[PDB]
RNA sequence: UAUAUAUAUAUAUAUAUAUAUAUAUAUAUAUAUAUAUA
RNA sequence: UAUAUAUAUAUAUAUAUAUAUAUAUAUAUAUAUAUAUA
C-alpha cells in the first residue's frame, strides 16, 4: 500500500521543505556531548588496561 | 435452581458445542478468536519502553 | 478460471501498474538525504554492513 | 529502530493515502452474475492487520542498522503450501510477497 | 439485603426480573406499574432506613438558614427586579428563602400547600407591590423545581429497585460484576441525613412535589421552615447518585461532589454559587493531565487528506508516546485552587490532584478517570426571572478601541455611505470581502428561477412563530385590512397564520410594517445562561434575504462554511480527534458574545455599504422578490448631486440599513413574573436560530484571516513565531461556526512551539479583538472543544453532565403535555445513555424500570369521566430497547446497538427461531395446514400467549390527539389553503407544472394499473401539510383525548396474529454468524472514554469497526438526485418512490409525471429521470426503498466497509442454492446485507461475519412478493 | 477490584487485567 | 441558471480587449488520474469541446 | 475497460455527434447581426483587440 | 504617520562612523524560500528600493 | 505427618512512588527596619 | 502615602539531603487454605 499510495504536494520544492524541517534540529550542543563522552571513555579504557 | 447455576454449567460443560439452542458458548468462542487476532497485532508491532 | 473473471483479474492488475505513485521517486532521490541528515541526530550512530 | 522511524516520519514530505488505490480498484466494471468477485477479495486482503501502514517506515529505518537487526517478511503472510495457483486468495498473497 | 425484603411483593418481582432472575411478563409488568401510581411518594424516602451507611459525610445545619425573600425583590419603573444581595450585579438567581409563609392548604392533600388566593388576587387586581413580589418569587421558585423530566423521587425509586439485588452473571468471559456497592455512596448517605430534618412521626414529608402546573410545597409546623434550596439539593444529589453508579466511579470522587453541592447549598443563591465555580472540575482534570515525567502510552495516528475542504480523514496506525510529546501549556491547578480558597474547598482540589497524579500514562484508566471526574459538575437546568435575564444580557454594548472616524465616509446615497479608498486596516478588509461577495451575488440567474423563489418563500414558514400581534397592529395602522381565519382552529402567532394573511397584498404596501416590534422567548440551559429566541415576522425575514444570501456565498465559497453545511454532525468527530493528536497543537477560541457584539455603528454599517456598492454591478431596473427599483438621491459629489435609479436589491439594503441603525425593538411578556410586560430596543442581533450562524461565521472567518495574514506578522516580535506564523491560512488552519472556532498550528518539526511564543501570540490576538470590540475568550490547554465535544489525545470524552438523567428543560409555568408523550421521553432518555458510553448492562436495567413506570397512565374529563390504559412491555422492544431475558434464553445477550423497528424484531426472532419452533411443538397441537416459515408447530399462538402481537401493534398507534374540522371553518380552511397556495404559487408556471404532473400521474397510475391511492409527494399537498401542522400546534380538546384512549385500548384488545407484510417476508431468511472480523485498530488505544474492557460490549463494537467514518467508496448515500427541493416534502420519500418505480420498470413518462409533480421542468425532469439507475445507487440508498435504514446509534461507527464486504449474502460453500438471488441480486443483495448486519449488530460481543444460509421459500418467491408489495404501496 | 470470571484472578489496574485476560485464557 | 455561461462568453467577445473569459480551474481532470478513470475522460472531452 | 461498457461509451458519443442542433448555424450567421446592432445601444461602445 | 525610519536614515548620514543604519535582519526573505513565493518576492523589491 | 505446586496474610531486606516532619538553597507574598526618589 | 533597593521575621511553592508512615514490585522466612503424590 505504501509503495502504491505515495503522493506529495503539487509543487513541492524539496530543498525548501527540508530547509524548514531540519531547522530546529541543529540549535544546541547535543551532538557534542557524545564526543566528550567518547574522549573520557578513551582515557578510562587506557588507564584501566 | 438458578439462572446463575445454569449459566455456569453452559459456560463450563458445553464449552465447545454448536447447538443453535445455545448462544453463549459461540460468543465466548468468538471472543477467543478475537484475542488470537489481537496477538497477531502486537506480534509484528511490540511495545518499547 | 472462467475467462470473465480472468479478464477481470488482468484488468485490476493493469490498474495497479498504472497508478502514478510518488514513492519510487522519493526512494531514489529524497529518502537518502533524510537518512544522511538524521544519521547525525540519533543518539546511536548508524551501524551498517 | 523505533526512534529513527518515528523521527523520520516527522520530517518527511511523503504522505500515504489508501483511497487513491481503492478508487482505481472499484472503478473496474464487472458482471453481477458471477459467484465470486475478485474485487471484494483483493480489497479484503489489501487492508493490513490493523489499519497500521507503519511497517514501511520500519523497513527504511532498519537499513541504517542492518548490522544489528534484519527485517524479515512476516511468516503468516506466505500462501499455504498445500494450495494451488488457481486458488485466488493464495495467488494474490504471492503477488504481494514479490512486490 | 433487608431492603429487598422492604419492597412490596410486585416490586420484588420486578427487581428479580430486572436482575435477570426470571423472564419478564405483562402480569408483573402491570402489578409494578399500578402499585407505583397508588402509593405515596414519601415511601421511597422511607426505604432509605434500611441502609447501614458507612461514609464520612456530615450535613451541616447551615442549610436551614432561610434568608428573607422580602429583601430579595423590589419593583421600580413598574417591573419586578431581583435586587442582588451581593454587590455583584449578576446575583439575579433564585435566593435561599423559606417559602412557608406564602402557603395555604389543599383540600385534596391537606398537608401540602400552594399560594394564597389572596396574594395572587391582590397582585392581579391591586397590583400591590409585596403581593407581586411574593407571586414572582413563588412562580420562579416553583419553576426551578419543575426542571425535571419527572418527579425525582420516582427516579430514586428506580435506582433503589435496580440496586436492590446484584444482576445474575451471563456466560460471557468479559462480564465483570459491578465493583461498586451501596452503603459506600456518599450521595445516598447525604440524602439520608438531610431528609432526617423532614420527618415528624417517621413519615418523611417530601420538601416539594412536582405537578403538571408546577410544584407544591408542604406547610412546615411552627418549629420548622423549608428552604427552597433543599429541594434543589436533593435533585442534584439524586442525579449524582444515579450518574455515579452508571459511570462506576470511586466513592472518593462522589464524596467530593457531595461536598461540592453541600457548600453551594449552604450559602445563599444556590444556583448563583454553583454557577460561579462551574469550570472547576474540567480545569482540575481535563485541562491538566500529563504535566509530569513518566509520560507514555499509545495514541491514534490520524491523517487529514489533501483536499482538506472535504474534511476527509484517514486512520493510519498508532504513535508511541514519550516525554517530548507531553503537553506544553501550563497546568490549571493554581487558578482553580485560588478560586476554591474563596469557598474554603481546597480539600476537594487536593483530593482530585492527588488522585490524578496516579495516572501518569495515557491509557483506558486515565481517560476513564477523566470521564468520571468531569461527570461531577451539576446537571441542573438553571432558570432565572426572564426579566432579569433580558435586562442583564442585552444591556451590553461593544467597546471599540479605534472607531472609524466620521471623515472616512463618502456622501450619503440616501441612507448608506460608501467607504473611502484611502482607509486601510481590518475594516477595509471586511469591506472588500463583503463587496466582492455582493458582486458575485449580483449577477446570478440562479435566482429569478421560479422554483428557487418558491424555496425561499417556503423557507420562511414554520409551525412556530411570533410577533403576529405587532404585525396585525402595524398593518391595521396603515389601513390594511388583513383577512382572518379563526374558525380554522390555528394559532394566530404561528408564522403560517400571518403568511396566509399576506398572500394577496402587493409587497411594497407592506414596507412600513418592517419597523415593528418583535416578541421574544427564552430557553434555559444546563451549564450557562439561558438562550434567547427572537423570531422575526415573515416580512422582516423576507427583507433580510440579501444579508443571508451573501453570507451563504461567503461561507460556501470560502472555507466551505467551516462545516456549517451540517450535513451529518459527526464530521466534527474525526476533526477534533485529529486536532488533539500529539503532533498537532490546537487552540480553542470563541467570541465572547457574537450576538451582542455585532452592531451597526461599527460592523453593520460597513456591511450595508459594501453590499449596496457590491450590487451596483447589475441592471439598475430589475425588481427582486417583488421589490421594484426606485429613485434615490446621490450626494457623493457636493458640486454635482443628483438622483439615479437603484435595483430592488439596493432598495432592500436601504431599508435594511435603516432598520439596523434604528435597532431592534423587542417586547417582553414574561409569564413567570407578574404584570410587568414592556418593550425596549437594543442593538443585539436576533440570533434565534441557525439562520444567524451564517452571518457570524462569515465575519468570524474574515477577521481571523486578516489577523493571520496582516495584523499578526506586522506586530509580533518572535522571529521564530513569524517564521511559523507565515505559510498559514484559514482554509487549512481554522474552522468555526457562529462564535465557536478552532485554530490549529502547522506541525512544528518533531517539536513544539515555545509557550513563550504562544503567550505572545495569544496576547496579540486578544488585543486584535479588542480593537473592534470582540472579546476573544481564547484558551490553550492542548484539548479540543468544538460544538460541545471534548477530545483528549485523539480520544473522545463524553461530557455526561450535559445530559443529566433527571433534568429536563421546561420554558413555561405549565408542562402542557399528555401522558403518552412520556414514552418518547423514555426512548430519547435511553439513547443518550448509549450515545454517551455508560455501563451498558446497568444502564439497560435502569432503562426498563423507567419504562415500566411510564407504561401506564390515565386521564379525566374536565367534568366527566376518567380514562386509563397501559402498554404491554413488548412495545418498548419495538421502540428500540433490548430485552433483558427471553424465556429459554440467557440474560444480557442483546446489545444496545440493536436497531429499532422491524429490524430489531426480525433479528430477535431470527436468533430465537429454533427454540420457539421446538417448544411450540411440545406445548401446543399443530396448526391445520402448512406454513411458509413455520412448520406445523404453530409458534404464532405462542407469541400471542407472550403478547408479542399486542406490543407490536400498540407501538404503531399514534400518541398525540387529533383536532377536529368544521365546514364554515372549512371555508376558512379553503381560505387558508387558497392563500397558502397563493403565497406558494406566486407565479403561474409552477402551478401549470404541478397541475400537469398531477393530472398525468393519476391518469398513468390508474390506466397502467400500477395502483390507485398512491400518496405521491407533490406541491399541491404542501399547503395541506402546513395546515395540518398549524392546527396540530393547538391544545387539543378533551374529546380527542377520549378518542385516543378508546382507540388505543381497542387496538390493544383486538386479537391479531400477524406482523406487517415486510416483517412476515423478512422472517423467511436464515442468517448465521461466523468468526470475528479482523480488527480495525489496536485494542490498547482508547478511542472513547468508558468503551474499555470493563464496558465490554461498547469496547468490542468500537474496536472491531473503528469509529472514524471512512466511507471511501460508499458516501453513505448523501448523493440524492434532487439536490434542490421545497420545504414540507421529504427527499427520503421522493427517492424511495423513484427507485421503487425504477425497480417496477415503469415507463419513462411515469418518472416525468412524478418529477413534474414537484415543480421540475420537463427538460430537467428528463435529465433527472435518466440519472436513475440501479448501478450508481448505494447500498443504503436502495435499501431504504423498503424502509430499511441505519439506526442513529450506528452513526458513530465505520459500518460502510463491513456492509460492503463482510455481510455475505451468498457464500458458495455455505448457502443453500435455493437462496441464490440470481439476476435480481442487483437490488436483492443490499436488502439481505442490511438484514444480516442488523442481526450481527444485535447480539453482544465482538462483531462477527454475517452470512445468509437459507431462505425457506425460494429467493425468487421472496423477490416476487416484494415486487408485489412495492407495487401495492 | 477487577477480576477474571475464568480463574478469579484479581487485578488492581485494568491494563493488567487486559494482558492477563488475552494471554492466560484460551485414541 | 439557463446557461448564463454561454451568453457570458458571447458578451465577453465585444470587450475582449478589456476582459478575457477563462475555463474554471475546478473544471479540470485531476493530474493524478488515468485515462481509464471515466469521469476524468468525460471532463477532458468537455474541455476540448 | 470491459468492451460492453466501451461499446456503450462510443455509442453515446456517437449519439451526441448526430444531434441536429441549431447553435452552430446561429453562431455563423445570426449572432454577428445581433452584436452589430447592440453595439450601438450599450452605454459603453465595444472595445476590442 | 511617524516615518521615524526615514528621518533616522537621513540623520545617520551625518554620523556615519559613529552609527550605521542597517536593513532589518528579519525584513529579508528567508534563505530557504524560493522566488515563486510571492510574499518573499515583495520583500526583495522593498529591500532593493 | 512429610514433600511439591498455587493462593492469601504477616515479618525482614532491596527498589520505586506518594505523604508528613526537619535542615539547606531559590522564587513569590505579607510584616518590620534602613536608604533613595516622588 | 506611593514606588524602588537592601536586611530581618513569617507563610506558600519548587529542588536537594535526612527521618517516619503508606502503597506497589522483587527476594527470603513463617503461618493458613486448596490441589497432587507418598
Ligand atoms: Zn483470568
Amino acid at each position: 500500500v505504501a509503495m502504491l499510495c505515495g503522493q506529495t504536494e503539487t509543487n513541492l520544492i524539496p530543498s525548501h521543505h527540508y530547509g524548514k524541517a531540519f531547522a530546529p534540529l541543529f540549535a544546541s550542543n547535543a551532538m557534542f556531548t557524545r564526543n566528550q563522552r567518547a574522549v573520557i571513555t578513551r582515557e578510562a579504557f587506557v588507564c584501566a588496561r | 435452581s438458578t439462572m446463575s447455576a445454569l449459566s455456569e454449567h453452559l459456560r463450563s460443560d458445553h464449552r465447545d458445542d454448536a447447538s443453535t439452542l445455545l448462544a453463549t458458548p459461540m460468543i465466548n468462542n468468538a471472543i477467543r478468536s478475537f484475542l488470537t487476532a489481537w496477538d497477531g497485532i502486537r506480534i509484528l508491532s511490540p511495545d518499547v519502553s | 478460471v472462467n475467462d470473465l473473471t480472468r479478464r477481470t483479474m488482468t484488468g485490476v492488475m493493469t490498474a495497479m501498474r498504472q497508478v502514478k505513485t510518488m514513492t519510487p521517486f522519493y526512494i531514489q532521490h529524497m529518502c537518502p538525504t533524510e537518512l544522511s541528515v538524521l544519521a547525525s541526530v540519533t543518539v546511536t550512530p548508524p551501524f551498517q554492513v | 529502530v523505533e526512534a529513527l522511524s518515528t523521527l523520520l516520519r516527522s520530517v518527511t514530505p511523503l504522505v500515504l493515502d489508501p483511497t487513491v488505490l481503492t478508487n482505481a480498484i472499484t472503478t473496474i466494471s464487472e458482471s453481477t452474475t458471477q459467484t465470486i468477485s475478485p474485487i471484494s477479495e483483493i480489497l479484503r486482503l489489501l487492508q493490513p492487520m490493523g489499519n497500521d501502514y507503519a511497517a514501511f517506515w520500519k523497513c527504511i529505518a532498519s537499513w541504517a542498522y542492518n548490522g544489528l537487526v534484519t527485517t524479515v517478511l512476516s511468516e503468516d503472510a506466505f500462501p499455504d503450501s498445500s494450495q494451488s495457483i488457481t486458488h485466488l486468495p493464495s495467488m494474490w498473497k504471492c503477488l504481494f510477497l514479490t512486490l | 439485603e433487608e431492603l429487598f425484603n422492604a419492597l412490596p411483593q410486585p416490586l420484588q418481582q420486578l427487581s428479580l426480573a430486572l436482575a435477570g432472575e426470571i423472564p419478564l411478563t405483562d402480569h408483573i409488568f402491570e402489578q409494578a406499574a399500578s402499585t407505583w401510581h397508588v402509593q405515596p411518594r414519601s415511601l421511597t424516602y422511607k426505604l432509605l432506613d434500611h441502609i447501614p451507611f458507612s461514609t464520612p459525610v456530615v450535613v451541616p445545619p447551615s442549610i436551614y438558614h432561610s434568608l428573607d425573600w422580602s429583601k430579595c425583590f423590589a419593583v421600580n419603573q413598574d417591573r419586578v427586579e431581583r435586587v442582588p444581595t451581593i454587590d455583584d450585579p449578576d446575583d439575579v438567581y433564585v435566593p435561599n428563602s423559606d417559602i412557608g409563609p406564602l402557603l395555604t392548604s389543599l383540600h385534596t392533600i391537606p398537608d401540602y400547600g400552594f399560594l394564597h388566593p389572596a396574594i395572587e388576587n391582590d397582585a392581579t387586581t391591586l397590583r400591590a407591590e409585596r403581593a407581586r413580589c411574593a407571586s414572582t418569587f413563588y412562580k420562579i421558585a416553583s419553576s426551578q423545581a419543575r426542571q425535571v423530566k419527572l418527579d425525582p423521587i420516582r427516579m430514586l425509586g428506580f435506582l433503589l429497585l435496580v440496586q436492590a439485588r446484584p444482576r445474575v452473571p451471563s456466560g460471557l468471559v468479559t462480564d465483570q460484576p459491578t465493583r461498586r456497592d451501596p452503603t459506600q455512596s456518599p450521595a445516598l448517605h447525604a440524602i439520608w441525613q438531610v431528609m432526617q430534618y423532614y420527618k415528624v412521626a417517621g413519615v418523611y414529608y417530601a420538601p416539594a412535589l412536582v405537578v403538571p402546573s408546577g410544584a407544591i410545597w408542604w406547610i412546615p409546623p411552627p418549629g420548622k421552615r423549608n428552604v427552597v434550596s433543599v429541594q434543589y439539593l436533593l435533585t442534584d444529589l439524586i442525579n449524582l447518585a444515579i450518574l455515579a453508579h452508571m459511570t462506576d466511579m470511586s466513592p472518593t470522587l462522589e464524596l467530593t461532589g457531595v461536598l461540592m453541592y453541600l457548600r453551594a447549598a449552604s450559602s445563599h443563591s444556590h444556583a448563583y454559587t454553583l454557577l460561579q465555580m462551574k469550570s472547576v472540575f474540567p480545569a482540575l482534570s481535563l485541562r491538566s493531565m500529563y504535566r509530569n515525567k513518566g509520560f507514555g502510552g499509545k495514541a491514534p495516528a490520524i491523517e487529514w487528506t489533501e483536499p482538506r475542504s472535504k474534511y476527509k480523514f484517514r486512520w493510519t496506525g498508532v504513535t508511541q508516546l514519550h516525554d517530548g510529546l507531553r503537553p506544553r501549556s501550563p497546568s490549571m491547578d493554581v487558578p482553580t485552587l485560588e478560586v476554591l480558597t474563596k469557598y474554603e474547598l481546597v480539600d476537594i482540589g487536593h483530593i482530585i490532584i492527588r488522585e490524578r497524579n496516579a495516572h501518569p500514562r495515557h491509557n483506558h484508566d486515565s481517560v476513564r478517570f477523566v470521564r468520571d471526574v468531569m461527570a461531577l459538575t451539576s446537571g441542573m437546568y438553571l432558570v432565572r426571572q426572564p426579566t432579569m435575564s433580558v435586562l442583564r444580557e442585552y444591556s451590553q454594548v461593544p467597546d471599540i478601541k479605534d472607531p472609524i472616524p466620521p471623515s472616512a465616509w463618502t456622501g450619503p446615497i440616501g441612507n448608506v455611505r460608501y467607504l473611502l479608498p484611502s482607509v486601510q486596516g481590518p475594516a477595509r478588509h471586511l469591506y472588500d470581502t463583503w463587496r466582492a461577495a455582493a458582486r458575485q451575488i449580483a449577477q446570478d440567474p440562479q435566482w429569478h428561477d421560479p422554483l428557487n423563489q418558491a424555496i425561499m418563500r417556503a423557507q420562511y414558514v414554520t409551525a412556530r412563530g411570533g410577533s403576529s400581534a405587532s404585525l396585525k397592529f402595524a398593518l391595521k395602522v396603515t389601513g390594511i385590512v388583513l383577512p382572518e381565519y379563526d374558525d380554522s382552529k390555528v394559532k394566530k402567532s404561528s408564522k403560517i397564520y400571518q403568511a396566509a394573511q399576506i398572500a394577496r397584498i402587493a409587497f411594497m404596501l407592506l414596507i412600513a410594517a418592517i419597523h415593528a416590534e418583535v416578541t421574544m422567548g427564552i430557553r434555559n440551559q444546563v451549564q450557562r445562561r439561558a438562550r434567547s429566541i427572537m423570531p422575526l415576522n415573515v416580512i422582516q425575514q423576507a427583507i433580510s434575504a440579501p444579508h443571508t444570501l451573501v453570507a451563504n456565498y461567503i461561507n460556501k465559497h470560502m472555507n466551505l462554511s467551516t462545516t456549517s453545511g451540517s450535513v451529518v454532525t459527526d464530521k466534527v468527530i474525526p476533526l477534533i480527534l485529529y486536532a488533539s493528536t500529539p503532533p498537532n497543537t490546537v487552540v480553542n477560541v470563541d467570541i465572547k458574545a457574537c450576538d451582542a457584539s455585532i452592531t451597526y455603528n461599527y460592523f453593520l454599517s460597513v456591511i450595508c455599504g459594501a453590499m449596496h456598492e457590491g450590487f451596483e454591478v447589475g441592471n439598475a431596473d430589475a425588481a427582486f422578490m417583488g421589490v421594484p427599483s426606485t429613485i434615490v438621491s446621490d450626494r457623493r459629489s457636493s458640486v454635482a448631486p443628483y438622483s439615479r435609479p437603484i435595483s430592488g436589491l439596493q432598495t432592500m439594503v436601504q431599508h435594511l440599513a435603516d432598520l439596523y441603525a434604528a435597532g431592534f425593538r423587542y417586547s417582553v411578556s414574561d409569564a413567570f413574573s407578574s404584570g410587568n410586560k414592556f418593550s425596549f430596543p437594543t442593538s443585539t442581533f436576533p440570533s434565534g436560530s441557525t439562520a444567524t450562524s451564517t452571518e457570524h461565521t462569515a465575519n468570524n472567518s474574515t477577521m481571523m484571516e486578516y489577523f493571520l495574514n496582516v495584523h499578526a506578522p506586522s506586530h509580533v516580535k518572535s522571529a521564530s513565531l513569524k517564521r511559523i506564523l507565515t505559510d498559514m491560512t484559514i482554509q487549512r488552519n481554522y474552522v468555526c461556526q457562529g462564535d465557536d472556532g478552532i485554530l490549529l498550528l502547522p506541525h512544528e518539526a518533531a517539536s513544539k512551539i515555545s509557550a513563550d511564543d504562544m503567550n505572545e501570540l495569544l496576547t496579540c490576538l486578544r488585543d486584535y479583538g479588542q480593537l473592534f470590540g470582540w472579546n476573544y475568550d481564547i484558551d490553550w490547554s492542548d484539548t479540543a472543544e468544538y460544538l460541545k465535544l471534548y477530545a483528549l489525545m485523539g480520544c473522545r470524552i463524553p461530557n455526561t453532565s450535559r445530559h443529566p438523567p433527571v433534568g429536563k428543560e421546561y420554558a413555561a409555568p405549565q408542562t402542557d403535555e399528555i401522558w403518552p408523550s412520556l414514552i418518547d421521553i423514555v426512548i430519547g432518555h435511553h439513547l443518550n445513555g448509549v450515545t454517551d458510553v455508560l455501563n451498558w448492562r446497568e444502564w439497560l436495567r435502569f432503562s426498563w424500570a423507567f419504562a415500566c413506570y411510564s407504561s401506564r397512565g390515565g386521564y379525566t374529563n374536565p367534568k366527566g369521566q376518567s380514562f386509563s390504559a397501559q402498554y404491554p412491555w413488548w412495545t418498548f422492544v419495538y421502540l428500540g430497547i433490548p430485552p433483558i431475558l427471553l424465556p429459554g434464553q440467557t440474560p444480557f445477550i442483546h446489545s444496545c446497538y440493536m436497531p429499532p423497528g422491524d429490524q430489531g424484531m426480525f433479528s430477535i426472532l431470527n436468533g430465537w427461531r429454533d427454540w420457539l419452533i421446538s417448544h411450540a411443538s411440545t406445548t401446543l397441537p399443530p396448526l391445520r395446514h402448512n406454513h411458509p416459515v413455520w412448520g406445523l408447530s404453530d409458534v404464532p399462538s405462542l407469541l400471542s400467549q407472550f403478547g408479542v402481537y399486542a406490543g407490536y401493534h400498540a407501538a404503531q398507534h399514534y400518541r398525540r390527539p387529533k383536532p377536529a374540522p368544521e365546514t364554515a371553518s372549512s371555508d376558512s380552511i379553503n381560505q387558508i389553503t387558497s392563500d397558502l397556495t397563493e403565497y406558494l404559487f406566486y407565479d403561474s408556471a409552477l402551478k401549470a407544472r404541478v397541475m400537469k404532473g398531477r393530472y398525468n400521474w393519476e391518469r398513468l397510475s390508474s390506466s397502467l394499473s400500477l395502483n390507485v391511492g398512491s400518496r405521491v409527494p407533490s406541491l399541491f399537498d404542501v399547503p395541506g401539510k402546513w395546515v395540518a401542522a398549524g392546527r396540530d400546534a393547538e391544545k387539543p380538546p378533551p374529546s380527542s383525548v377520549e378518542d385516543m384512549f378508546t382507540s388505543l385500548n381497542r387496538c390493544i384488545r383486538r386479537p391479531t396474529h400477524s406482523f406487517s407484510r415486510l416483517l412476515e417476508l423478512y422472517l423467511r431468511v436464515h442468517v448465521t454468524l461466523g468468526e470475528s472480523i479482523p480488527l480495525a485498530i489496536d485494542p490498547d488505544v482508547p478511542q472513547v472514554a468508558g468503551a474499555d474492557p470493563a464496558n465490554d460490549d461498547h469496547w468490542f463494537k468500537y474496536t472491531c469497526l473503528g469509529d472514524i467514518p471512512s466511507a471511501t467508496r460508499n458516501y453513505f448515500g448523501e448523493s440524492l438526485f434532487v439536490g434542490r427541493v421545497v420545504s414540507g416534502l421529504d427527499v427520503e420519500a421522493v427517492d424511495a418512490t423513484l427507485l421503487r418505480l425504477k425497480i417496477l420498470g415503469a415507463p419513462p413518462e411515469a418518472f416525468i409525471a412524478v418529477l413534474n409533480g414537484i415543480g421540475m421542468s420537463d427538460s430537467e425532469a428528463h435529465q433527472i429521470a435518466g440519472r436513475i439507475s440501479l448501478a450508481n445507487a448505494q447500498l443504503v440508498q436502495i435499501a431504504r426503498v423498503v424502509h430499511l435504514s441505519i439506526p442513529s446509534s450506528w452513526m458513530t461507527l465505520n459500518t460502510g466497509p463491513y456492509i460492503h464486504h463482510h455481510a455475505y449474502d451468498f457464500k458458495p460453500g455455505i448457502t443453500q442454492p435455493s437462496a441464490k438471488s440470481r439476476d435480481k441480486s442487483i437490488w436483492m443483495s443490499p436488502i439481505l446485507k442490511l438484514l444480516c448486519t442488523s442481526y450481527a449488530m444485535t447480539v453482544a460481543g465482538p462483531v462477527r461475519t454475517s452470512i445468509v444460509t437459507e431462505i425457506d421459500g425460494s429467493a425468487a418467491a421472496l423477490s416476487g412478493n416484494l415486487r408485489v408489495w412495492m407495487r401495492d404501496v | 477490584s477487577y477480576v477474571c470470571n475464568v480463574c478469579n484472578a484479581r487485578f488492581s489496574t485494568m491494563s493488567a487485567l487486559s494482558e492477563h485476560l488475552r494471554s492466560d485464557h484460551r485414541s
